């Protein structure tokens, strides 16, 4: 008998089972700030989350864009050179040999020899550097932090031999288009060889401390699995490549000095 | 349908429970498992309407045994006019219900 | 008498402390300090909104648990019967069971997180 | 006044109850559930039985916290009346805390009360027993005869919560 | 009898009409269901410690299980109504009426 | 069935040490004979009072005195 | 060098002695000299108020020997 | 060393035990006697109290039987002060 | 008389128990936060002056603005100082956040770190070396010793 | 005089919380090639005082968007759950002889828990709600089995009082038949007390500053004082269980300094602990207390079930 009050009242369905009637979930939008020590100084991680489930990422960038690329355009190639000291601030003299080459090639010219293999130890020096740094770096991220204190003062002994041999801890500006600046000083090679005689246990007691801990285990084995064929469509070039097996590296395929 | 298959069977799955005056860990015994004891001895085999009828008086001690309804209605008595004495002024407490007497053990 | 004083004397020292932390120093208060700090830029969105739960099945065996355990406690009382193998056996039973369920809920993937 | 020790607790406990009876929010329904479990544990710790008031406090502790988490998760809204940002439940709050006290006032003067049972005025440390339990607690050797005489309690208790736990995890599984 | 059991079947009614009485939220129900049976506890084991019946001792344990146990269904029921629709509110469960 | 073993070993030794625990305890008082023992230690603790029996006439089995020779002595308690 | 960190460590070291200390002279203080009493059931309870009631004191920790009785 | 230990330990509840079963009966004799004093004080005081109040009868007890009872914990400490009343009833349990 | 002497006391031990607990949060943006950390270095180790980092703004004394502020860091600098509990103070580091440095005449560089927040101590170098920074972190402490505020009250 | 007893408890143990700060930052420095402070004082001896009278003159900072009752409640409740932890601890007397014990401060540590996620709840922050869901998820991982192996160790012990555990093992150490029982439980009491690789809560690299990220100085402090007072404790509880030492009833200074050096070195053991390893993830830590202990656990409580049956080593209950 129908009525007033049953007027929108509609029969059940044929399989008693209705559309899911998908409401928007209202995902939590978090901010992932500069202001946070996961992130390296400035990124703005603007995440999408299913209460701890990432389901989206976007890394804002841009909060350190100082413009480096015009007033480099404003300036002369010797004015220029300090520029690409500051881009990468942890691997700088490598960006110096870069910087050095590019204008080498340009200009049809080219070191001498004692020049190169002074490039190529300083470079190997800041390979050093920055490999102590990210991987201390990371630890810490992930929570052990006696690796960074212990290698730091390996990082402090580099920082002493960059000012012995240019006058700057870090910003050397040592390494220039047709060789470098200036000579070794006289010593400065025994103190190299004396450092990297115990590199090799400092190495030993940081991968020890790290390399067999389960707890560092749990957090890297099955964490960011890339592909090869990915990591080449992406442009990922370097460490990236080598991990994902890909037999790829730039000192042994398109050598230099 | 009281299916009674405890009986049936000789087993007993929750009679040790049922009452006050069963079996306790090292007979530790009820408040009032004397009173419980004599209203179930009362009342026994004689069906629920004769238990009604003819055991009025033990159950009636049994249930004042265990809400004592009665005996806090008389010592509400009893309160209740010694305050109103105290108040008035006909009435002095005695030394041993002050604080000392130099108690007996 | 003395763990009711022994309360009080932990509450009084407790709410001493933070009455003194709230009107003794200047107080410079604008309306840009009581911000929700979202590592320097503003939220984009309430605090309040629903944030989605993985755990519900362990929160949930936990309570089931948790009452597993609390009917276990008398056992260092009840180990001091008399009928001694009736109590072995339903500790044991009792354990058992816990065990059995335990299982079922890992063969079942039921501890293993949603999404 | 410290002979209504009991009594006190009682108030605290209805005082709990008709806070968090009035459903404000289910975050502050758990601090008013708590501080209840808490002031029972306290009521039946006078009366004698520790044991069962540490593990009533103790499990409904777990289960408020658990509860938290769920309404953190799932019951939660915007702007959440913890207390005086809704009407009714303001009204209904001081309406169970004034009948209360009313009935306590009531209580206290004529030393009892007809609300349908019959209640005293005195405290209830008259209802007390003058004997010593010698060498044992009783509760805990109750719930320590619980293994020695309750088999089939144990039978019951432990298949229900097995099957529980098989309850809802099918329950929880979508199709 | 005494007033403390007043107190304790005082909060048990507080409990029942806030039971009965449904706020639009499902969960408050939940927490009320748990009061009345804490109240059923609390009663229980008061008058069980008070006439000395120390066999009945393992009672108000297995009264607390089995109230935690419909406690735990009673929150996976509402995983399901929360998975179903947006939020917990006991309007939503109306489809049963034409 | 050893190579089950030698695998589950090798996967998850600590279900394998938990199974072996709890089936050694399950076994265990099935086969020792110092149960009893507990059994008669438990019995023996007096938690009551030994409340005496009304002398008819006809128990001689029953003592008079505490240190009377009939009746249940705990020797056994003091050598085990 | 690594010695110290012992002053702090020894500053816990009398910090956490002192409260235990505290407790044990208290406690051998207000009990006439004598350890204080633990009355865990009822039982003992019983006898520490019936040394109560016996003293004539009002306090149980004054014990009377032998020499009382007659 | 924890079986050894503990059957020690059993022996030595025991010795306890029995010392506590040889003390009963003297405390059992000296619990009756005050018990019954404490009641006979109470009652003779009751009768100074009730005089006035008409259908009254002192000693009257609310059970239909002549079987002694125990006696309530407010049917003894019903007249004396709280001090008592915190001693004897919430005594033990408040004990530390 | 009295007074005055209780005031400088009070002075004196609140600005010992201010400068012998600084807590710097941690905020780094560029090639001078790398120096920070190496004077945080166990060469160096302000840990051993009481000064230990804590991430959060409201856990936190000082400011220390290492590295290049640029326009779209500006509003969250100036945030973040905002939600730092008084009293708070703020360091300069390198030539970025004192004047702009090497990135004076960018686009999107602010020439100043002193714009945006009231700045104590200005500590030049590109970057400073760890020895010049503990060297700032000292001049700050011994600022900090040299403040009047219960003398200021008192004499008002 | 109770108030006096009273009194030199709770003053000792802060004091010692204070100094407990002093040498973590100074095994903290140590360990990783450096110093601590020692620049404040002779050797640092005046950090502790600098730091609590600096967090008790910097501004209060309750926030507008938070509910200020619960904001205000739950340090209160954090210090008062952590005070009243120490008392029926005995050294080698407590304050208060409990007949049950062991479940007075299992029930506590249940309530301590709602500090941290009230401090959370009413803070209107994202990342506080995180620290707050992460601390409940650590709750449900760890109580279980922390309350199971309780009980299978006190099997032993005859009934939950502590003062009992000092007589039961006055012959040889209770470390020794349950070695693997005392492994999980300290693993149980690092993941308890928030602290390295089980912090999770106040995580300052996957959150900035977890639960107390908007409490600012004062209220933060009750935080700090109440998470030391409870590491402290808990290594008091785990010597009291495991490391029972010799009690003369004549001397009981013998216990205090026996038990106070075993304690210390427990807490130099747990800032140990906290010094070398990375930190889990918040589901790793329920894979582990769940699927590795509480199996072990169970077949443990049935062996230790079984066993005083097996040898007719029933302890007393008396
Ligand atoms: C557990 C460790 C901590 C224990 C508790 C704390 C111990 C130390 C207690 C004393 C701390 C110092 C005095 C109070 C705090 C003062 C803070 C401050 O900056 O005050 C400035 C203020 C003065 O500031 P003002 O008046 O110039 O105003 C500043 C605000 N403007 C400019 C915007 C208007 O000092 C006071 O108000 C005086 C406080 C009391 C001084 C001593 C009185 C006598 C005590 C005996
Ligand atoms: C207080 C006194 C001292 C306490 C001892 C501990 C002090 C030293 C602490 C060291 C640092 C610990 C830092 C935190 C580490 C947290 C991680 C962790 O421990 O995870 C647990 C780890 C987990 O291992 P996992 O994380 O590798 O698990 C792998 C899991 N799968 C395979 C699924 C990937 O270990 C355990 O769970 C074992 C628990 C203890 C087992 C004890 C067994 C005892 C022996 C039994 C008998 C054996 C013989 C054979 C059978 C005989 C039968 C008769
Ligand atoms: C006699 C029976 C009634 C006893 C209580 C009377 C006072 C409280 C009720 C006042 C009338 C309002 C009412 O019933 O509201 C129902 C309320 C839910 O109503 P809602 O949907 O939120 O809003 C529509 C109303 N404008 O739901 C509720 O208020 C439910 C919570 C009630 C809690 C009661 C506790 C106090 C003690 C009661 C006696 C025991
Ligand atoms: C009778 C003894 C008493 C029994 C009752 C008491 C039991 C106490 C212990 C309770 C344990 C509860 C949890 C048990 C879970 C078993 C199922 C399971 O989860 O197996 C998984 C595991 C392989 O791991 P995987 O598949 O990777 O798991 C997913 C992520 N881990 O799978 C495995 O590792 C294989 C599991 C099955 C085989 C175990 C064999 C153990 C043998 C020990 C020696 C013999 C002991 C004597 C008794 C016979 C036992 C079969
Ligand atoms: C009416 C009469 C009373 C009037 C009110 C005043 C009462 C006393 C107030 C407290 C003491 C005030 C004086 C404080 C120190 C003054 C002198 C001073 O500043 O000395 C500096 C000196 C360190 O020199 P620095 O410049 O740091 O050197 C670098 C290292 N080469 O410093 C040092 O060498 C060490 C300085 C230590 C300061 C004292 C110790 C700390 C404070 C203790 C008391 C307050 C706290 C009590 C407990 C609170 C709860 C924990
Ligand atoms: C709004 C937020 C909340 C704000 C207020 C917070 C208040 C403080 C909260 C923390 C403390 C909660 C305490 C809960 C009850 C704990 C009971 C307890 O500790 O019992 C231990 C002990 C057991 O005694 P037993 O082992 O039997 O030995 C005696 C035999 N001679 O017992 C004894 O030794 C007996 C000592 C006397 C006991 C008296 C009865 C208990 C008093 C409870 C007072 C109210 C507590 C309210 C807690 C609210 C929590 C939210
Ligand atoms: S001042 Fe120099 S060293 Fe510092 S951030 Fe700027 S470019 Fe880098």
């Amino acid at each position: 008998y129908p009525t007033k009050e049953t007027a929108h009242w509609k029969p059940p369905p044929w399989n008693d089972v209705d559309p899911p009637k998908d409401t928007l979930v209202s995902n939590l939008t978090l901010n992932f700030g500069p202001q946070h020590p996961a992130a390296h100084g400035v990124l703005r991680l603007v995440m999408e989350l299913s209460g701890e489930m990432v389901r989206k990422c976007d890394p804002h960038i841009g909060l350190l864009h100082r413009g480096t690329e015009k007033l480099i355009e404003y300036k002369t190639y010797l004015q220029a050179l300090p520029y690409f000291d500051r881009l990468d601030y942890v691997s700088m003299m490598c960006n110096e040999q870069a910087y050095s080459l590019a204008v080498e090639k340009l200009l049809n010219i080219q070191p001498p020899p004692r020049a190169q293999w002074i490039r190529v130890l300083f470079g190997e020096i800041t390979r050093l550097l920055n490999h102590i740094m990210a991987v201390t770096t990371h630890a810490l991220d992930i929570g052990a932090m006696t690796p960074f204190f212990w290698m730091f003062e390996e990082r402090e002994k580099m920082f002493e031999f960059y000012e012995r041999v240019s006058g700057a801890r870090m910003h050397a500006a040592y390494v220039r288009p047709g060789g470098v600046h200036q000579d070794l000083p006289l010593g400065l090679m025994d103190d190299i060889y004396e450092f990297s005689k115990n590199f090799s246990l400092r190495i030993d007691e940081l991968e020890e401390m790290l390399t067999n801990n389960r707890i560092w285990r749990n957090r890297t084995v099955d964490i960011g699995v890339v592909t090869a064929e990915d990591a080449l469509n992406y442009g990922f070039s370097g460490v990236m490549l080598r991990g994902s097996g890909i037999q790829w590296d730039l000192r042994k395929t398109q050598p230099y000095d | 349908p009281f299916f009674d298959v405890q009986k049936k069977l000789g087993v007993d799955l929750d009679h040790w429970m049922t009452i006050q005056s069963a079996e306790q860990p090292h007979r530790i015994p009820a408040r009032c498992h004397a009173f419980e004891k004599e209203w179930i001895e009362c009342a026994h085999g004689i069906g629920s309407i004769r238990a009604e009828k003819e055991c009025k008086i033990e159950f009636e001690d049994f249930r004042e045994c265990l809400l004592r309804q009665k005996t806090m209605k008389r010592l509400n008595a009893i309160k209740r006019q010694r305050d109103k004495l105290i108040k008035e002024g006909k009435y002095t407490p005695p030394p041993h219900h002050s604080g000392q007497e130099d108690l007996r053990p | 008498m003395n763990l009711m004083i022994t309360l009080l004397t932990n509450f009084t020292l407790a709410t001493l402390l933070v009455t003194i932390a709230f009107w003794l120093p200047q107080l410079n208060v604008y309306s840009e300090k009581t911000s929700p700090y979202e590592c320097g830029f503003d939220p984009m969105g309430s605090a309040r909104l629903p944030f989605s739960m993985k755990f519900f099945l362990v929160a949930i065996t936990f309570l089931l648990f948790d009452l597993e355990i609390a009917l276990l406690l008398p056992l260092p009382w009840a180990s001091q019967t008399t009928n001694l193998n009736t109590m072995l056996t339903m500790a044991l039973l009792l354990i058992f069971l816990l065990a059995v369920s335990l299982a079922y809920e890992w063969t079942q993937k039921g501890l293993e997180w949603t999404e | 006044m410290m002979t209504y020790i009991v009594f006190i607790l009682s108030i605290i406990f209805v005082m709990g109850f008709v806070g968090f009876s009035s459903k404000p929010s289910p975050i502050y329904g758990g601090l008013g559930l708590i501080v209840s479990g808490g002031v029972g544990c306290g009521i039946v710790l006078n009366f004698g039985g520790s044991f069962l008031g540490l593990m009533v406090f103790l499990i409904y502790l777990g289960g408020m916290m658990v509860v938290f988490g769920y309404t953190t998760a799932m019951a939660t809204e915007q702007y959440p009346e913890v207390w005086v940002s809704n009407k009714v439940v303001l009204g209904t709050f001081i309406t169970g805390l004034l009948m209360e006290f009313l009935m306590v006032y009531y209580v206290l003067k004529d030393k009892e009360v007809e609300i349908v049972f019959k209640f005293n005025g005195m405290g209830d440390w008259v209802i007390y027993d003058t004997g010593d339990s010698g060498f044992f607690s009783e509760e805990a050797m109750g719930i320590a005869a619980l293994y020695s005489y309750g088999t089939w309690l144990v039978i019951v208790t432990g298949w229900s919560l097995l099957i529980g736990v098989v309850v809802i995890m099918e329950i929880t599984r979508g199709n | 009898m005494s007033l403390v059991y007043m107190n304790i079947m005082m909060a048990f009614t507080v409990s029942l009409t806030g039971l009965l009485m449904y706020r639009s939220h499902l969960m408050s129900s939940l927490l009320c269901l748990e009061g009345m049976m804490l109240s059923l506890f609390i009663l229980a084991t008061l008058m069980i410690l008070n006439s000395h019946f120390t066999l009945a001792s393992m009672m108000p344990i297995i009264l607390l299980v089995f109230a935690a146990c419909e406690a735990a269904l009673g929150l996976s029921l509402l995983v399901m109504v929360s998975n179903t629709y947006g939020t917990d509110y006991v309007q939503n469960l109306n489809l049963l009426q034409c | 069935v050893a190579a089950f073993l030698k695998n589950v070993w090798a996967k998850e030794p600590v279900l394998v040490a938990s199974f072996a625990i709890a089936g050694l305890a399950v076994i265990l008082p099935t086969l020792s004979p110092y149960t009893k023992y507990s059994l008669m230690i438990n019995r023996a603790t007096p938690y009551n009072y030994p409340v005496p029996l009304r002398d008819d006439g006809n128990m001689p089995d029953v003592p008079s005195h505490p240190q009377d020779p009939q009746g249940p002595s705990l020797e056994w308690l003091k050598r085990l | 060098m690594w010695f110290e960190v012992l002053p702090g460590i020894a500053v816990m070291g009398v910090c956490l002695f002192i409260p235990g200390m505290a407790t044990a002279r208290i406690h051998r203080f207000s009990n006439g000299g004598r350890e204080k009493r633990v009355a865990h059931y009822s039982y003992q309870w019983y006898l520490m108020e019936r040394d109560r009631r016996v003293s004539g004191v009002n306090r149980y920790y004054v014990s009377k020997g032998l020499e009382n009785i007659d | 060393s924890m079986m050894r230990w503990n059957r020690e330990r059993r022996r030595l509840q025991i010795e306890d035990f029995e010392a506590r079963i040889a003390l009963m009966p003297l405390l059992q004799a000296e619990k009756d006697r005050r018990v019954l004093q404490m009641l006979r004080e109470n009652l003779e005081e009751e009768a100074t109290i009730m005089k006035d109040v008409p259908g009254w009868k002192v000693g009257e007890s609310v059970f239909h039987t002549t079987r002694w009872v125990t006696p309530m914990m407010g049917e003894l400490y019903g007249l004396r002060t709280g001090e008592e009343i915190l001693s004897s009833t919430y005594g033990f349990i408040w004990y530390t | 008389s009295r007074g005055e002497y209780v005031v400088a006391k009070l002075d004196d031990l609140i600005n010992w128990a201010r400068r012998s607990s600084l807590w710097p949060m941690t905020f780094g943006l560029a090639c001078c936060a790398v120096e920070m950390m190496h004077m945080a270095a166990p060469r160096y180790d302000m840990d051993r002056f009481g000064v230990v980092f804590r991430a959060s703004p409201r856990q936190s004394d000082v400011m220390i603005v290492a590295g290049t502020l640029t326009n779209k860091m500006a509003p969250a600098l100036r945030k973040v100082y905002d939600q730092m509990p008084e009293p708070r103070y703020v360091v300069s580091m390198g030539s970025c956040a004192n004047g702009g440095g090497y990135y004076h005449y960018s686009y999107s560089v602010v020439r100043g770190c002193d714009r945006i927040v009231p700045v104590d101590i200005y500590v030049p170098g590109c970057p400073p070396t760890a020895e010049a920074l503990l060297y700032g972190i000292l001049q700050l402490q011994k600022k900090i010793k040299r403040e009047k505020r219960l003398r200021i009250w008192y004499r008002r | 005089m109770f108030m006096i007893n009273v009194l030199t408890l709770i003053i000792p143990i802060l004091l010692a919380v204070a100094f407990l700060t002093l040498v973590e930052r100074k095994v903290l420095g140590y360990m990783q090639f450096r110093k601590g402070p020692n620049v404040v004082g002779p050797y640092g001896l005046l950090q502790p005082i600098a730091d609590a009278i600096k967090l008790f003159i910097k501004e209060p900072l309750r926030p507008a968007t938070s509910s200020i009752s619960m904001f205000i409640l739950a340090p209160i409740l954090a210090l008062t759950l952590a005070l009243t932890m120490w008392i029926p601890l005995p050294m080698p007397y407590p304050l208060i002889n409990m007949n049950l014990g062991v479940l007075f401060m299992l029930a506590m540590s249940s309530l301590a828990v709602y500090s941290i996620l009230w401090s959370g709840w009413a803070s209107n922050s994202k990342y506080a709600l995180i620290g707050a869901l992460r601390a409940v998820a650590q709750t449900i991982s760890y109580e279980v089995t922390l309350a199971i192996i309780l009980l299978s160790v006190l099997l032993m012990n005859g009934s939950f009082t502590l003062s009992t555990l000092i007589i039961t093992q006055e012959q040889v150490w209770l470390i020794f038949p349950a070695w693997p029982l005392a492994m999980m439980w300290f693993i149980s009491t690092l993941a308890e007390t928030n602290r390295a690789p089980f912090d999770l809560t106040e995580g300052e690299s996957e959150l900035v500053s977890g639960f107390n990220v908007e409490y600012a100085a004062g209220p933060f402090a009750l935080f700090f004082m109440a998470e030391y007072a409870n590491i402290i404790m808990m290594n008091i509880f785990t010597t009291t269980l495991f490391l029972g030492a010799f009690h003369n009833p004549y001397m009981p200074e013998l216990y205090t300094i026996n038990f106070t050096i075993k304690s210390l070195l427990l807490s130099i053991t747990f800032l140990w602990i906290r010094a070398s390893y990375p930190r889990f993830r918040y589901d790793q830590l329920m894979h582990l207390l769940w699927k590795n202990f509480l199996p072990l656990t169970l077949a443990l409580c049935m062996w230790h079930v079984s066993l005083p049956i097996l040898l007719s080593s029933i302890p007393p209950q008396t």
